[PDB]
């Protein structure tokens, strides 16, 4: 990805945070950048207590991904536009994705120096693994390689 | 100041070798029979004809543990 | 045993020995002990693991996949060295809260407080409310115009000063509980979780206290909570530095 | 004033004084709790706390909890006496792996010996002196052999010493568990 | 990156178990394709004229 | 001839001009010195000055190597006296010698065990020092201004970092909040010394 | 020199700007890692001397048998034709790459440049995988051996091996 | 009697000193006795003599043709360094030579690393072992 | 990739917010951290609440009402085939119960022998040599400190 | 001159050449008690393991894999190179490739201030421990730097030979002593030996040789611990004095005593 | 590096490589390769004070190997 980020938001009623999400959303639009994807997840219960705007520490707290495409000038006005939003707890923001930690160290990478265009395509999900992966992805990885290889300049030659 | 006990009688560690390499006594015996005035031991009447080998040199000249010093060992 | 034994007589089974039938055998037998054995003398250890497994065992064409198949799956040869389990993954594996305490609103919490020179224990309600006060090691008397600064903050102290607050510690919960209308009549326990703090003397004899009222107090969880500085403020200045 | 919760004065009990945060419950040291231990059904909480205990001194923990939470110490002397004790951690290793390599040629020596036990008296009859059931003519005298060994392979709770704290009088170190003087 | 969010859980037994969702599906085609490499030698083996 | 090299008549032989000025180092090296004794620097056994060296720093430590007599000694039999202490705890109507006399067995053979290991260790004592110790001769490496240089080579490199400018030089310590305590315009953290 | 920071003497055995070794600010000696392989920890790496001695093979000729067809059928692999072998190879060495002043020398802490190893992570043969073959299959390279056709590495090699150097350092007495 | 401690080292000490049955190595080592006898020369010269002393051209690409890893057999060493004792008037009962340079390498057959030495204590110099600790010594 | 565009944008968050609405009848996806969070009906109130958090949850409001919440099951082969991963799980939970501690039988017993011996541990500690200064008060130190200034006569 | 391990003046060996085990036993090889030896076959060329670190500092650990999910949503793998306090271990004892180190304290971080570590503790410390290699005392891993482990072994090692020697001393005794159960009179023994050696002495049968026997046993049953009752006299309100309790002479010949013992707060 | 130091020339390293690599008892050294360099090189092979040398018209350096006599 270009950018990332983790939001961890209050648990309100939905309506309050389909409009904060639309809020954000419209924020990054507006900014003129893309969203990757937008991936919801449950309400958690984190290690830390948080409070909210309340200062009322909760135990409990929705967790919400997103993953956008800016430029870094404009996504500084899309930072403390989220920080500053009181249904949101904590975000914090990974600008690592494009060069992340395991690449371009002395000659790692075979038969090209550093193309940038691998990671980019790539969502944060493949370059971060989540603790539920296990070996049989590695199955699927390579079902997800050779179809792919097969379809893509038919598919693009097309028209 | 605390230093090491024997660090007095503390040997040179890079050239105490010198003084008895093979080479040396075949010098010095060489030109102090060549006076006249000295009786050659026995031992330099042998090696007189089959003088010792070139090439090997200590490690304490030549800091390298890689380079294998002797024919022999 | 002086049972008189002629060779001549043995010579129809040393007949049976030239037989490539039992000569194929010694060969098979002869290679399968060639193998290079590590086990030296007989191990005791191995004997018993062996015979464990023999209990518990006794308790109990495709064609070949090429080099040039596994030359073009690189999935496999990352499957083969992988450390991460390939199948239905167990969660209690995965979840954060797995290994982690479990509270219940009738919960007693204990907090020992061992410090240098001085040892202290309190308890609270689940909810956060103060049963006793805190009975400490110069609260007790037990501390000063004595014996010394040394000792003050002894075992033996933590152990006078837990081992007196349980003691006035059982009748207050049982009027707190009373209030409620939790009888707690008899043959109960009070749940209890320690929590420590301090890497001090004061801490062993602490909790040796709680140990032998275990026929009135039921330990769940021993957790401790001691603070570590990664940074922070100055600490008071000492001697040297 | 506001003290650190590893401070000496950190948790005061006086007529002004106040303890901070939630005390219980879900409480101030939520995530703060370093150690958890599910006290096993029927087990002392002795042997836990110096499991924990001993697990802390060891890999020197509580070392370095005491040593920086007393007093404080100038980035110099922290980094001298950390080096130090890792420059002496050092020459000690060198020290026992010469130690080790000594001893696994005992041992070697010993396993020769083995050896020469063996080809005085037959390897069979070794082996019989060693404990092998020979004498066994049915499983139960296998059986009774090996609750023999699952009798002793059994692990009784170890008892592992911790060293006690020494209070010296103005504290130079409150690392100190012995008697020895040291450098500060 | 929409096979790393295809994970799921279901109760096996009486226990709680992470699994692919499209675990089984990937176990068809790989077989398949086993299947096919077996064709392809078996004949290559085949007579040639 | 009748003895070493090293040691004439009178004492060690004076090979370097520090023995000449100093004759003292000749014949006496400490009080655990006697004549046979000049040129062995290392005096007997038991003795004063017969502790073998390692890399300088003299091996006081021996026992706690075996795990004879340390902290950290080598238990031989805790099953046994474990189980006989559960023994005398559960009950006194009946008595288990049984356990008493495990536990004796195990100790009779503890003894000759340990004096093994003793005989193994002294042997070790005299193996190292044949084959490793230097018997004192060599600079101490367990203390850091031994390593200096060591460290004078990262100094360097924080020094070309900063264009080869501030040597020994580190950032100002902040405060415990300094980031959140200070207005905008303020560096709120600590800079390169170089930076300041 | 007792100077701390001047150690590393006076070596005009180098390859560096200065033959005093102490003041070249390329590359920083580690003093508590370094030297297992090479005596002193001053001296040279394996790969990067100039001088050589008597009794020690000198460098490896790189690659990148074939090319010994007509050479004794047995004769194995050259002790002197590598595969990888790197006279520019950045030894890690801790004050330069692991640089730990700036901090209390506590376990996580210093400053680290990963630049140095080749990353053993699985990120990057994940990462960058493609069914377009590698450059050896595309070759995409012009050139080839720098020094166009060498009996050893490209062409075939006849005649007898000069394992020391003795033909390789005569006079023309022509 | 410090004649077979040299003897020793160089019959036990050498990994490889080409055969000692040739009469060119053999003499090499009968003069270097005699002359460690007599105290001609000091033992650790008339070593580094005999270890550096001429045997053959392309000693090593020969060495290759015979030994591994360079070790070997010591009969010949024993049998030709016992001769040479024997020729050489060294002892008043002939007997003995044999007997003292056979006992002396049997005992340090038992010890750890036996057969290698610190180079410093191997032979004379400034500062020795103490008469027990000192290597093929009758003492140990 | 999709990307999510500005026309389909509250469409997509509410297909995503609507990811666990606590009932289905399809097995449930689960976290980037790899949880099984709770399960909130419209609204996002938090109607079921997975095993490991039921304790936690309870004892924290009381008063709030959920259901332990249990996966949807599929079943590999037959019951057989299950009958023996739960003879699997049962027997690495007994080479488990092995490993984990023997604790010999009764407790009361085992807690005396502990603190009997951290008790002959206390008394054969107090019998070591403590360090001078640690032993000696003010009134020595000062009277060797006169001693020792004076001392040039 | 300094070898790189510890610091030996010598390389490590057991043996090095061919014929030394038949030279050192030659008298044994021509007499042919060494035909069906094993002491002189197992042993022969056996040389001593190598100690070394082939990773002094780990590039090796971890694997592969494990970089993956060395990132900030993965609690678990960040806590299997923790301490169970959380903390990390300093490099001389759990060395780490740079790379993970740069990673781990980036991921503690970024998982700590987004709630999903906690600031202090491990709590996956358990399950992990399958990741760390546990090292049974049982086994013996030739390279440690415990010299616990090493002297152990040996004890057990040794303890197998020396049962050994009992079995085979107690198991003659028997056939000598229950020879007199085969033969009364049967002579067998000399008659000399029947003067002088029938007699009880320190080395046949002795009494005891020893202080503090055991006599008068008896079945009485025990009786309850401490029956006593505390003496009068107050032990604890005494204080113990070790320095200055006795007076001493310094035999310090010349010089100022050293300020470390007395004149220095310990 | 600086002003007050002296400026070196292929002839004063030159020197100096092979004084050093003689004291080290090397057998070959690398060698800056300029018209007196090699020039200086030919003299001295010529007077037998090396053993041999080489130039593999390689621009940077090239190659003198040394003789050494009785040890
Ligand atoms: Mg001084
Ligand atoms: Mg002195
Ligand atoms: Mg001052
Ligand atoms: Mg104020
Ligand atoms: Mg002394």
């Amino acid at each position: 990805v270009f950018y990332s980020f983790v939001l961890v938001m209050k648990p309100r009623q939905r309506r309050f945070t389909s409009q904060a999400l639309r809020e954000i959303g419209v924020a990054v639009y507006s900014n003129g950048g893309l969203i990757r994807s937008i991936t919801n997840e449950g309400i958690m219960r984190p290690y830390s207590r948080f409070r909210d705007a309340d200062n009322t520490p909760l135990t409990y707290a929705r967790y919400i991904i997103l993953q956008l495409d800016m430029g870094e000038e404009e996504m500084g006005k899309v930072d403390k536009i989220i920080r500053e939003h009181q249904d949101v707890l904590m975000a914090l923001k990974l600008n690592n994705l494009e060069r992340p930690v395991g690449i371009r160290s002395g000659n790692k990478e075979l038969q090209a120096a550093y193309f940038p265009l691998d990671t980019f395509t790539r969502l944060e999900e493949e370059i971060n693994w989540s603790p539920q992966t296990s070996a049989d992805i590695y199955t699927q990885l390579e079902m997800n390689w050779k179809e792919f290889s097969r379809t893509r300049w038919s598919s693009f030659l097309r028209n | 100041y605390k230093m090491p006990k024997n660090m007095g009688v503390a040997p040179r560690f890079d050239t105490w070798n010198e003084k008895y390499e093979p080479w040396e006594h075949m010098k010095r015996m060489g030109r102090l029979v060549g006076t006249g005035f000295y009786i050659p031991p026995e031992w330099y009447n042998h090696f007189r004809m089959f003088p010792p080998i070139n090439h090997n040199f200590q490690q304490e000249k030549t800091l390298n543990p890689h380079n294998a010093s002797e024919p022999t060992q | 045993f002086i049972s008189p034994q002629l060779p001549q007589m043995d010579w129809r089974n040393m007949s049976a020995r030239s037989s490539e039938e039992s000569i194929r055998e010694e060969m098979r037998q002869l290679a399968e002990n060639d193998v290079m054995q590590h086990q030296r003398v007989f191990n005791e250890r191995m004997w018993y693991e062996k015979e464990e497994e023999h209990r518990m065992k006794a308790r109990s064409p495709p064609r070949v996949l090429g080099g040039d198949y596994f030359k073009t799956r690189f999935g496999y040869s990352l499957v083969k060295n992988s450390e991460m389990t390939q199948g239905p993954v167990d969660y209690s594996q995965l979840d954060m809260w797995g290994e982690m305490p479990r509270y219940t609103s009738d919960m007693v919490f204990l907090y020992l407080v061992s410090r240098r020179r001085n040892t202290y224990a309190v308890a609270y309600t689940y909810e956060g409310k103060r049963i006793l006060n805190t009975y400490t090691a110069g609260n007790r008397g037990l501390k000063g115009g004595d014996r010394g600064f040394r000792s003050e903050g002894s075992t033996d102290n933590g152990h006078q000063v837990t081992s007196m607050y349980l003691n006035d510690l059982l009748p207050k919960l049982r009027e707190m509980r009373a209030s409620e209308g939790r009888p707690m009549g008899r043959g109960e326990k009070v749940e209890l979780v320690v929590r420590v703090m301090g890497f001090y003397n004061g801490r062993q004899g602490a909790v040796r206290a709680v140990q032998d009222r275990a026929n009135e107090f039921h330990v769940r969880y021993f957790e401790d909570i001691t603070p570590f500085p990664l940074n922070g403020p100055k600490m008071p200045r000492g001697v040297f530095k | 004033g506001g003290y650190m919760m590893y401070h000496r004065k950190a948790m005061g009990t006086m007529k002004y004084s106040k303890w901070k945060g939630a005390h219980g419950g879900i409480s101030h040291f939520y995530g703060r709790t370093p150690m958890v231990e599910e006290v096993r059904p029927n087990e002392p909480i002795t042997l836990v706390d110096r499991r924990i205990m001993h697990y802390v001194h060891h890999s020197r923990l509580r070392h370095f909890q005491l040593f920086r939470s007393y007093q404080e110490k100038s980035n110099s002397t922290e980094c001298k006496l950390r080096e130090g004790e890792m420059l002496r951690r050092r020459w000690h290793r060198r020290l026992q792996k010469s130690f080790i390599a000594f001893m696994q040629f005992k041992t070697m020596k010993v396993l020769e010996d083995q050896a020469r036990l063996v080809n005085t008296y037959g390897q069979a009859a070794v082996n019989a002196a060693l404990g092998d059931p020979w004498n066994a003519t049915d499983n139960v005298a296998r059986e009774r052999k090996s609750a023999a060994v699952r009798r002793q392979v059994r692990a009784l709770p170890m008892v592992n010493v911790v060293p006690k704290h020494v209070a010296t009088m103005k504290q130079i170190h409150n690392d100190r568990f012995n008697y020895r003087w040291r450098v500060n | 990156s929409e096979m790393f969010r295809a994970y799921v859980l279901e109760r096996r037994g009486a226990t709680d178990v992470v699994t692919h969702r499209d675990a089984e599906r990937a176990a068809a085609w790989s077989q398949q394709r086993q299947r096919e490499y077996d064709a392809y030698c078996s004949l290559k083996e085949a007579p040639h004229p | 001839r009748q003895h070493d090299s090293g040691v004439n008549q009178y004492g060690l032989k004076p090979t370097n001009a520090y023995d000449y000025i100093n004759p003292t180092n000749l014949i006496n090296f400490g009080r655990g010195t006697t004549f046979d004794n000049l040129g062995v620097r290392r005096a007997g056994r038991g003795e004063i000055d017969s502790s073998p060296s390692h890399s300088g720093s003299p091996v006081f430590t021996q026992a706690k190597l075996i795990g004879l007599s340390g902290e950290e000694q080598l238990t031989m039999c805790q099953s046994e006296t474990m189980a006989l202490r559960l023994c005398m705890a559960k009950a006194g109507k009946e008595t288990c010698e049984r356990e008493s006399r495990a536990l004796d067995s195990c100790l009779g053979r503890v003894g000759h065990l340990r004096r093994a290991m003793s005989e193994a260790c002294w042997e070790f004592n005299d193996w190292f020092i044949q084959n490793v110790s230097d018997n004192h001769t060599k600079p101490f490496q367990h203390r850091p201004h031994d390593w200096r240089h060591f460290y004078a080579q990262e100094k360097l490199v924080r020094e070309r970092q900063q264009n080869g400018h501030a040597y020994g030089r580190r950032p100002k310590q902040f405060s415990f909040g300094a980031r959140y305590v200070k207005t905008d315009g303020y560096g709120k953290r600590p800079r390169l010394p170089y930076n300041k | 020199a007792n100077h701390p920071n001047r150690q590393s003497g006076i070596q005009f055995l180098t390859h560096y700007n200065t033959h005093q070794r102490f003041r070249v600010n390329k590359d920083y000696i580690d003093y508590m890692h370094w030297g297992k392989e090479q005596g002193q920890a001053r001296l040279p790496h394996r790969h990067q001397r100039v001088a050589f001695d008597f009794n020690d093979q000198l460098h490896p000729t790189r690659i990148g048998y074939a090319w010994f067809a007509s050479q004794d059928p047995t004769f194995g692999h050259h002790p002197d034709l590598s595969s990888s072998f790197d006279p520019n190879y950045r030894v890690f060495s801790h004050p330069e790459h692991w640089n730990k002043m700036f901090t209390k020398r506590r376990p996580g802490e210093g400053d680290i440049d990963l630049s140095v190893l080749p990353s053993r992570s699985l990120l990057g043969p994940l990462m960058a995988h493609s069914d377009t073959k590698g450059i050896p299959y595309f070759k995409v390279d012009n050139r080839g051996h720098s020094n166009g056709r060498v009996p050893g590495v490209n062409a075939p090699f006849f005649g007898e091996f000069d394992q020391k150097m003795m033909q390789a350092m005569s006079r023309p007495l022509n | 009697d410090d004649m077979f401690i040299w003897l020793c080292h160089t019959a036990m000490s050498v990994l490889n000193p080409g055969d000692m049955r040739s009469r060119l190595i053999y003499n090499h080592l009968r003069i270097l006795a005699e002359s460690v006898a007599s105290g001609e020369m000091t033992q650790r010269t008339a070593f580094r003599f005999f270890e550096s002393a001429v045997r053959s051209p392309a000693y090593r690409e020969i060495a290759k043709r015979q030994l591994e890893g360079g070790a070997a057999t010591r009969l010949a060493g024993i049998s030709a360094a016992a001769d040479v004792m024997r020729r050489m008037g060294l002892t008043r009962r002939p007997m003995s030579s044999y007997f003292e340079l056979y006992q002396r390498i049997v005992e340090r057959s038992e010890a750890m690393t036996p057969w290698g030495f610190p180079p410093l204590f191997q032979f004379e110099e400034r500062l020795s072992l103490e008469p027990r600790l000192k290597f093929f010594s009758r003492a140990s | 990739i999709n990307y999510v565009p500005h026309a389909q944008l509250r469409e997509h968050i509410d297909k995503e917010l609507d990811k666990y609405v606590a009932g289905k009848n399809e097995p449930y996806p689960l976290n980037f951290v790899g949880q099984m969070p709770f399960l909130e009906d419209g609204d996002g109130n938090i109607v079921e609440v997975p095993e490991s958090l039921l304790s936690n949850h309870m004892a924290e409001h009381p008063d709030s009402t959920a259901k332990p919440h249990e996966p949807h099951t599929s079943s590999s082969i037959s019951e057989a085939a299950a009958f023996e991963e739960r003879m699997l799980r049962a027997m690495v939970s007994a080479k488990e119960e092995d490993l984990k501690e023997w604790l010999g039988d009764d407790s009361r017993a085992l807690s005396e022998t502990i603190d009997d011996i951290s008790r002959e541990e206390e008394e054969r500690e107090a019998d070591i040599r403590v360090a001078r200064s640690m032993e000696e008060t003010d009134a020595e130190r000062e009277v060797s400190r006169r001693a020792y200034i004076e001392r040039g006569k | 001159r300094e070898g790189w391990l510890f610091g030996q003046q010598v390389q490590l060996h057991y043996h090095r050449f061919p014929d030394e085990q038949l030279i050192t036993n030659l008298s044994r090889w021509r007499t042919g008690e060494t035909v069906g030896d094993i002491a002189m076959q197992q042993f022969r060329n056996a040389q001593p393991f190598d100690i070394e670190d082939k990773d002094p500092q780990g590039v090796q650990r971890p694997s592969p894999e494990v970089y993956m999910k060395l990132n900030y949503k993965n609690p678990a793998t960040i806590s299997r190179f923790l301490t169970r306090t959380g903390h990390m271990y300093p490099a001389d004892i759990l060395p780490l490739n740079p790379e993970a180190v740069v990673k781990l304290r980036v991921a503690k971080a970024q998982a700590i201030r987004i709630g999903l570590y906690p600031r202090f503790g491990n709590p996956f410390w358990f399950r992990s421990q399958k990741f760390r290699p546990k090292a049974y005392q049982e086994n013996y891993d030739p390279t440690t730097y415990s010299t616990k482990r090493t002297v152990e072994h040996f004890a057990y090692n040794w303890v197998q030979t020396d049962r050994i020697r009992r079995y085979f001393r107690e198991l003659e005794a028997v056939h000598t002593s229950g020879s007199a159960s085969a033969r009364g009179s049967g002579g067998g023994t000399t008659a000399e030996h029947k003067q002088q050696d029938q007699f009880y002495s320190p080395e046949n049968q002795p009494i005891s040789l020893h202080r503090n026997n055991i006599s008068y046993m008896e079945d009485v049953g025990r009786s309850v611990k401490n029956p006593t009752v505390p003496g009068l006299m107050s032990t604890k309100g005494m204080k113990k004095k070790f320095h200055n309790l006795y007076s001493s002479t310094s035999t310090k010949r010349m010089g100022f005593s050293n300020p470390t013992l007395g004149i220095k707060k310990v | 590096r600086r002003r007050e130091e002296n400026l070196y020339t292929p002839i004063y390293d030159f020197c100096h490589r092979i004084r050093e690599a003689t004291e080290q008892r090397k057998r070959f050294v690398v060698v800056p390769s300029t018209i007196e360099t090699r020039g200086c090189a030919r003299v001295m092979h010529d007077h037998g004070l090396v053993a041999g040398f080489r130039d593999f018209h390689n621009d940077r350096a090239f190659a003198v190997e040394l003789k050494y006599f009785q040890g």
